[PDB]
RNA sequence: UUCACUGGGCCAGCAUCAGUUUUGGUGGCAGGAUAAAUCCAUAGGAAUGUAGCUUGCCUCGGUAAGUAUUAUAGCCUGUGGGAAUACUGCCAGCUGGGACUGAGGACUGCGACGUAAGUCAAGGAUGCUGGCAUAAUGGUUAUAUGCCGCCCGUCUUGAAA
RNA sequence: AAGCUCGUAUCAGUUUUAUGAAUGUAAGAAUGAAGAGCUUUUAGUGGGCCAUUUUUGGUAAGCAGAACUGGCGAUGCGGGAUGAACCGAACGUAGAGUUAAGGUGCCGGAAUACACGCUCAUCAGAUGGCGCUCAAGCGUGUUACCUAUACUCUACCGUCAGGGUUGAUAUGAUGCCCUGACGAGUAGGCAGG
């Protein structure tokens, strides 16, 4: 109920950048996609 | 930072020098390269001699007299290496090249005037120790240019006329070094030193 | 840049199988998540498991003991290639375990074109007593009172125009 | 009440981790029960599934 | 006696551009003796003037001025973005541009 | 008719603000081997063996054979103690510099601050100041400069043709 | 397009458990969606090619055929020097900020950045040109920067959706408003001028 009440967030592109040269690889091998576990906080705060 | 910036090819690298001289023009920075002949490239001689002749066989078909005019004179050899990075067509260019002046040797009215060097384009600061590297001079000679001699001689003369100068000067600043050395220590001095001078 | 991680796993305990064998190994990685990912890849090579069947029990950093003492690291490495995989031993004179494995990865890329995915680090061990140094280029620095110059110094000019004609003495 | 609750939550995770190393055991941390998913690729050339 | 200069002199390089598109609104300015973005941070917000002779006399002077502001840095060299009221003529690519010391942070 | 007060636009500068964002300086914490180190001790060890001592040798005290565990340098490992400091993370911490925007139009509402009276950065910019009528400003045409722009329409074929 | 029941538990290019020989049926499973079904009728439409993944037939090779999902078709924009098939990105008009893909010697906006090594080639190499050799090449890592019509915020235009508004509103209630979302387009359809 609380999640569905919240509208899907509209984030800007990250303030610093994505870090990586190429975005579309897994995070485990120098990309952006997939699970990043804890570093998502660093990413979303720049995207905020 | 100086209306004109006379440069001295002597011990440089066609490409790098050029390039940097290029930018300097497109940004309104008059220039004047000298000693052109005593310029430098990279790689054995037999090299640049080829990577050129090829540029020689060029020429247009029907009318060889209307094609790639192969300039021998170094100054030019280099001037090309440059006009190659400068739209040299759109007025913005023409406006440049119009800001250049590559001489072979060092003729007046510059002889008498300071020069400099583009530390980011020195054989001795880019080429790994002991490693083949042309010297335009020969290169030009080998392919036409009929004066390497004149400049040559007609050069040494310039170095003289000067060398002699320096002396007079050096012999002059030998005094100053003393004038102050003595007039040094006093007061008025001390103070300065404190502030830094 | 790298960090060293101590990872342990035990293929989730089932009925009549209480507390399994706990496979311990030291992993070099840039961060915690990559260390976990590499750990599963090594478990599947040594034996028959999967990521879903097991659990990461504890993942802890291992700081280097004395990062002010110059050591001699003798590293064993297994790595994939264009041909079949093959074992290797190299020697690195360095400060820490982490800096040693770092310079190894750069050297492996330089001389063999092997990326991080291709390389398994078998075992990193110090060489305490000299004369166990099998390589020449490491033994090279172990002579008494090594005094050498660094001639022909490339001095970086921030400005584009110099007025002195740079004389590269040292 | 929530400020006190979050504080005591993280402190009990810290304390449990400290108690494991002291007792020579291993504390499993609580399985992460919430993710935040951010779209990374555009609208086009995406498969149906 | 010689120097009445209360401005740092810098050249007008180009417009903000890609390979194939240029925005003429934002001009790129090289400033003398500025090497980094950190040194350029001082010059942010300072008023710029491009001073030039014209043919016809307008207000008892044959000299006209375009005024503008530094907006932000541009790359690692100390090249600086700059928006004027009326954009600079593009004929001035490589022309001297006077960067003043007002308004002062210091 | 005596006077006193006052001027409406347009474009700007500054001030305090508000929404967005960029770039600094600075402080307090919380994690880890309750950082690891270093350092202060302590007990062993070997050396790329320091002082000393022993022996072949000019070149003035020499140079490799030993001796020796540090002596007229030190190092390494262990053991114990004492603080830090990076690193990761947090602050509903503080203090700046720059750009862009000012939408809306009596008052209602959510609030903060103040004992109250009120006031405020709280349901979207106000205040001050300057430039004017031979103005200020704004436009048209002519070309120049930087960048970009395949010849329109119909009809085919998988689109170019 | 309209009318009729409903506005729901009506479903979904999805995952999960359950039950059989990638694959069938159910859930008091998750996640999303207030956009569903029943009539009734009305335009346009019968082009392939390339690529992907399974095979089937195959000798010097190439490939030949079948099925499956995309790309172009009806589609601009940033990048790949230039381009039907690559890379990024689905477009109202602007202002500011941040990025993608690709790059930062110069032409060319952006580091002649930092760090570890390797490479001398008598037409190296990565080449679009000039040019390059402790590179402007190769392998790799670390940051910094450049910019699209992409994302974020704000204004503005219009469209759609929800709503306020009378003992009448300091403007034609077929007015005056308040809130949010959206914007490519050929054949064709509807509507306002």
């Amino acid at each position: 109920q609380a999640n569905n009440f919240l509208w899907p967030f509209k984030l800007s592109n990250p303030s610093g950048g994505w870090g990586v040269p190429r975005k579309f690889k897994h995070f485990i091998q120098g990309g952006s996609f997939g699970n990043r576990e804890e570093f998502i906080n660093k990413l979303v705060k720049s995207m905020n | 930072v100086e209306p004109v910036v006379v440069i001295d090819g002597k011990g440089h690298l066609v490409g790098r020098l050029a390039s940097v001289v290029a930018k300097q023009l497109l940004n309104g920075q008059k220039i004047v390269v000298v000693r052109a002949e005593e310029l430098n490239i990279s790689g054995e001689f037999f090299r640049n001699k080829l990577k050129y002749h090829d540029f020689l066989r060029k020429a247009t078909a029907f009318n060889k007299t209307r094609g790639p005019f192969h300039f021998r004179a170094p100054s030019r050899i280099f001037y090309k290496a440059l006009r190659g990075m400068v739209s040299h067509k759109t007025a913005r260019g023409k406006a440049a090249l119009e800001r250049l002046k590559v001489f072979e040797g060092i003729p007046p009215p510059y002889d008498k005037k300071k020069r400099v060097v583009v530390p980011q384009a020195l054989r001795v600061l880019r080429l790994k120790p002991g490693r083949k590297y042309t010297t335009l001079g020969k290169l030009s000679t080998s392919v036409g240019w009929k004066y390497e001699d004149v400049v040559a001689k007609l050069e040494a003369k310039r170095k003289v006329s000067s060398a002699e100068y320096y002396a007079k000067k050096r012999a002059f600043t030998k005094k100053v070094a003393s004038a102050n050395a003595t007039a040094a220590e006093s007061d008025v001095a001390k103070q300065l030193a404190a502030l830094g001078y | 840049h790298f960090k060293e991680y101590q990872v342990i796993g035990r293929r989730l305990p089932t009925e009549s199988v209480p507390e399994p064998k706990l496979f311990r190994m030291r992993i070099f990685a840039s961060n915690e998540v990559i260390a976990k990912s590499r750990y599963w890849y090594f478990l599947q090579k040594l034996h028959k498991v999967k990521k879903a069947s097991g659990e990461i029990v504890s993942i802890n950093q291992i700081n280097e003991a004395h990062p002010t003492k110059v050591k001699n690291f003798g590293v064993w490495v297994r790595y994939d290639s264009r041909s079949g995989t093959h074992n290797m031993y190299k020697e690195i004179r360095d400060v820490s375990r982490v800096a040693a494995v770092e310079t190894l990865y750069q050297d492996m890329a330089a001389r063999h074109r092997a990326r991080f995915r291709s390389i398994h680090i078998l075992k990193v061990a110090e060489i305490e007593k000299t004369a166990d140094v099998k390589r020449q280029y490491v033994k090279q620095f172990l002579t008494k009172d090594l005094k050498f110059p660094l001639p022909h110094r490339v001095q970086k000019s921030t400005k584009t125009f110099s007025y002195k004609r740079p004389s590269t003495f040292y | 009440a929530y400020q006190k609750e979050y504080e005591t939550a993280e402190r009990n995770i810290i304390q449990a981790k400290r108690d494991a190393k002291a007792a020579g055991s291993y504390y499993v941390e609580a399985q992460h029960k919430l993710v935040f998913v951010v779209r990374i690729k555009g609208i086009n050339k995406i498969p149906p599934k | 006696a010689e120097s009445h200069r209360l401005y740092v002199k810098g050249k007008h390089l180009s417009y903000q551009r890609s390979k194939r598109v240029n925005n003429p609104n934002v001009s790129l300015i090289k400033i003398e003796g500025v090497a980094t973005p950190q040194d350029a941070q001082f010059y942010l917000g300072k008023r710029i003037a491009y001073v030039y002779r014209a043919s016809k006399e307008v207000r008892g002077s044959k000299i006209r001025v375009m005024w503008g502001k530094v907006t932000r840095t541009h790359g690692n060299s100390g090249v600086v973005r700059a928006t004027f009221r009326n954009n600079l003529p593009a004929k001035t690519f490589g022309a001297s541009v006077r960067i003043f010391l007002y308004p002062s942070n210091i």
